[PDB]
DNA sequence: TGGAGTACAAGTGTGAGGAAAAGTAGTTGGGAGGTGAAAGCAGTTGAA
DNA sequence: TTCAACTGCTTTCGCATGCTCCCAACTACTTTTCCTCACACTTGTACTCCA
């Protein structure tokens, strides 16, 4: 194996500025993620992980909930953004558990 | 004296061993290294305050902004009363503003009286010389450097019924020759960039440089710091870069480069020790603490100990010890880059005898790093210092007194906006959760009456019954959808979605839901051996899931008992994934797009074989 | 430090500069033309006309070990086997090495034949070796006090 | 009142900066190699 | 004549042999192909000050 099927195939860097999000785009547009499988979250099961972390009274769960339900259009489907076109990253913040934790 | 000499350097790394033994028979210490041995020394803070107020590199012709030590003026030379520590410093909005008493700590004095002086340039350097021990007093004088000028000053017969302190001047003499001029030292005598000059300084403040000087030009050196000192009294000066030492002597026609530091290493800081023979060296990778010779006084360099942090920002303060039979000599290296500090105790006897102990570290304060550490000359092993710093990103002066005995403005000021018609109504939302906190609270309470009722279990019978309908309805809507070649709800019900209050008593109904199905197309995906995720450890039960949590929301909370409940019942609402189908569903895809590839994709197309 | 430190289930630390001044212990000439990174010569190499500085704590760290388990011959005949024929300061402690001697056997424990003329090598060798250090280069010794030292020796054996 | 310029935003277009195991580069510093007598005695020529 | 001469050949055993690398060890700079997204212009929709 060559040298550098060799340094691509090992961890050299580690995803960086959200480096691991921008490759799930083009894992969105290569193959589409939407009309396929669904790209629904569990962003209750992300919930519940994030209270425990910072200890708050769980009183924030709900209150993160309804900030969550007033914004999104169609209050449900946190969806994962597809991106087939070119290298261009939108900066929308389009991916679905990052628009999570800016709510 | 010792063994250990080179004639021009001489070595003592940190845990060599080193190399000084000379076996005297006298049965106590049979060795004399260059090593002290004896217990710890562990530094605790003392902390109080004195005064307050392109980005990936610095600009070397700074060398200071704030000086303090002890002084004597007129009347101190003609009274008894000998020793008032000032304070020279900076402040304003450029640091163009230029302007005390010692109860237990150093501290700013009561008349809260600075002298300002007004001045158009901005301030690269503050410093007072300091004399010496053979002219007898505490010199009165201060020289400062801007950034068009070079502006020298003088404390004259300061008050005790108002602490005032006055300043006379000399003018500012600007730059006749258009050069950035570095780094002054008195001990007018100057260093411009490359070249320097031997200065007169005038008692006449009612209205000068001399034909003598030089340079010290390095064609191949891209950096500016230039650095001069008086060394050993005797019309000796000592001009600098980050490359080399010149030693000069402007008074007979001598010169010499003694240290040539371009080939490992570079000068990071040369500060003089107010003693008169023994001075630090900091270069990187060593700190150097050569003196002066004893027979004649040009150079000899002495016992140094290397320096492993690495950095181009690197400077160092030092400050003496006497004590009756020995002299210490600790040495503060600071950085721009980091909050650190690095030390290490020399010790100076009698014979010219140097030996060393080790090295410690402490930590600061965290808004900024700093820029500049100064210490207290103090007007005169239970060791004791005394220092105060000033840190990058901020202007405040603190105070520390070391013995042997976070908040980002941007995530600050982001938030909190100042209009009139947006002022109440981001908290609509504020007003909407109490309309449905207020709400969903007395919706669960209709659930939490009832306990182990029939009123709740009839729920929970057209529960099994309203989702068994349109689920043997979905398996076959995935027959009629299976010749596709190209998902998962449970919201089907209607009716609330929520109306059964039990953490055991539903895994009756979901594991007897499991017990309903047999046939292919319907798959679960399991509960009991997949939640773990949160918990982090064996969850045996999805009941004793629910223990720890009730274990862990007691004293936060009004009655603490039903949230716990709904959020456990939520996850079940949401982890709840299962639709998948069965194996004929993978089986007829993992062949069908294994087609669509060649021969050649078939075989890079492997799994099972380690 | 941390085997030198320790004392306790140690390695004696000793061995670990034995281990160093075994496989990285070369005589080659420090060509100087190629662009130095990452080795450095003043503190990890130890070329021709520079003695390692591993080389010499072997030396020195194994005189002070071997004075205070109370072998000094098993040094000073390791000393002699190397010819660094450039360096001063491995020839003072070559002369140290039967400075110790001419120390520890000058006792004596009577209150006579071959003792008396042994140490007259050990003082022998310890003025010419003493010599040979102000023979080479820069390193220089307090060599008026080690004749108050090795005359004192001489006051035992007259 | 009916019609023009402030700028919230938004997608279009073009290369550039980063990574590493490999290789060739530049010196040395070793190593074994490989490119007549002791005495005859004769014949013949010796030479001014 | 008288004489050397130097060439020739023979036992005795025999002692008995006489252009400069090529490749290791250090090291270093360069080789080879890959990878993830910044800059800027432009375009839209809006509400301002327009007679």
């Amino acid at each position: 194996l060559p040298n550098y099927y060799v340094s691509i195939l090992e961890g050299s860097i580690s995803p960086f500025n959200g480096q691991l999000y921008n490759k799930i785009a083009l894992t969105c547009g290569m193959i589409h993620f939407k009309e396929f499988f669904n790209s629904e979250i569990s962003c209750q099961g992300l919930l519940l992980k994030l209270v425990m972390q910072c200890a708050l009274p769980p009183e924030f769960y709900f209150y993160t909930k309804q900030v969550i339900e007033f914004e999104e259009t169609d209050i449900r489907n946190l969806t994962l953004w597809e991106r087939t076109d070119e290298r261009h990253t939108g900066r929308v913040s389009n991916h679905a558990e990052l628009r999570v934790l800016s709510y | 004296l010792g063994v250990g000499v080179q004639g021009a350097s001489l070595y003592c790394p940190q845990e060599n061993y080193t190399t000084k033994k000379q076996e005297k028979p006298q049965w106590l210490r049979p060795v004399d290294d260059t090593l002290a041995e004896d217990a710890l020394d562990l530094h605790i803070v003392v902390k109080s305050l004195l005064c307050d107020t392109d980005a990936f590199f610095w600009d070397p012709t700074v060398a200071n902004r704030l000086d303090s030590q002890y002084i004597q003026t007129a009347s101190d030379l003609r009274n008894y009363r000998d020793g008032t520590e000032i304070i020279a410093y900076a402040s304003g909005k450029t640091g163009s503003v230029l302007n005390l008493t010692r109860q237990n700590t150093l501290h700013l004095n009561r008349h809260n009286n600075v002298t300002s002086i007004e001045l158009h340039s901005p301030i690269k350097s503050i410093k007072i010389p300091g004399a010496s021990e053979s002219i007898g007093r505490r010199s009165n004088l201060v020289g400062i450097i801007t950034e068009n000028s070079f502006q020298i000053f003088r404390i004259e017969s300061v008050h005790s019924r108002s602490c005032d302190v006055m300043v006379s001047s000399s003018e500012p003499l600007y730059f006749v020759e258009i050069d950035d001029l570095q780094v002054v030292d008195f001990a007018a005598i100057i260093d411009i960039k490359g070249n320097w000059s031997i200065g007169r300084i005038p008692k006449n403040f009612n209205n000068l440089i001399d034909n003598l000087h030089g340079t010290i030009f390095d064609p191949e050196e891209l950096s500016s710091w230039k650095r001069i000192e008086w060394f050993s009294h005797f019309q000796k000066i000592l001009v600098f870069d980050r490359s080399k030492m010149i030693e000069i002597d402007f008074m007979n026609n001598w010169q010499t480069e003694v240290v040539q530091a371009k080939a490992w290493s570079n000068i990071r800081d040369y500060k003089r020790i107010d003693d008169k023979n023994g001075i630090l060296l900091t270069s990187r990778e060593i700190i150097i603490v050569g003196a002066s010779e004893s027979n004649d006084p040009v150079r000899r360099i002495s016992w140094k100990h290397d320096l492993d942090p690495d950095d181009t920002t690197l400077r160092i303060t030092v400050q003496k010890v006497k004590k009756p039979d020995h002299i210490l000599l600790v040495a503060f290296v600071y950085s721009m880059r980091h909050k650190r500090i690095y030390m290490h105790v020399f010790s100076h006897r009698k014979a010219n005898l140097f030996q060393s102990l080790g090295c410690s570290t402490v930590l600061e304060i965290p808004g900024g790093t700093p820029t500049g550490i100064e210490t207290i000359l103090t007007l005169d092993f239970e060791l004791v210092v005394d220092f105060l710093v000033k840190l990058r990103n901020s202007s405040e002066v603190y105070y520390y007194a070391l013995s042997n005995t976070v908040d980002h403005p941007e995530w600050a000021s982001l938030f909190n906006n100042a209009d009139e018609r947006e002022k109440e109504s981001i908290g609509a939302l504020v007003s909407q959760i109490k309309l449905k906190e207020r709400e969903r609270i007395s919706r669960v309470q209709n659930l939490i009456e009832h306990e182990n009722s029939h009123d709740e279990d009839k729920y929970l019978q057209d529960l099994g019954y309203r989702l068994s309908i349109a689920t043997n309805e979905l398996l076959e809507s995935w027959q009629k959808t299976k010749d596709e070649s190209i998902h998962s709800k449970l919201k089907n019900l209607l009716e609330n979605s929520d109306s059964f209050a039990s953490i055991p008593e539903f895994s009756s109904l979901l594991d007897q839901f499991f017990q309903y199905y047999q046939d292919q197309d319907v798959t679960f995906i399991g509960f009991e051996k997949l939640l773990h995720l949160f918990l982090h450890e064996d969850v045996p039960g999805l009941d004793i899931f629910y223990n720890k949590l009730l274990q862990c929301w007691v004293l936060v909370s009004p009655q603490a008992e039903l949230l716990t409940k709904e959020i456990v019942k939520d996850i079940i609402w949401s982890l709840a994934r299962l639709e998948k189908p069965s194996l004929f569903e993978p089986i007829q895809n993992e062949i069908s797009r294994s087609l669509s590839g060649p021969y050649q994709d078939i075989i890079s197309s492997w799994d099972m074989d380690d | 430090v941390e085997i030198l430190d320790n004392l306790s289930n140690s390695s004696s630390g000793l061995d670990f500069l034995q281990w160093m001044c075994q496989i990285y212990s070369s005589k080659s000439r420090f060509v100087q033309n190629i662009n130095y990174r990452s080795i450095v010569p003043p503190f990890q190499t130890g070329s021709r006309t520079h003695t390692a500085k591993f080389a010499i704590t072997y030396l020195w760290s194994s005189l002070i070990n071997c004075q205070k388990s109370m072998l000094i011959d098993k040094i000073s005949e390791w000393v002699l086997t190397p010819p660094f024929m450039e360096d001063a300061e491995v020839w003072f402690i070559y002369a140290s090495c039967h400075l110790l001697k001419a120390d520890t056997l000058s006792r004596q424990f009577v209150n006579r034949d071959i003792k008396i003329n042994q140490v007259i090598k050990h003082i022998h060798y310890v003025r010419t070796f003493l010599k040979i250090c102000l023979d080479k280069g820069g390193f220089a010794v307090p060599s008026r006090l080690i004749e108050n030292q090795l005359k004192s020796f001489e006051s035992r054996l007259y």
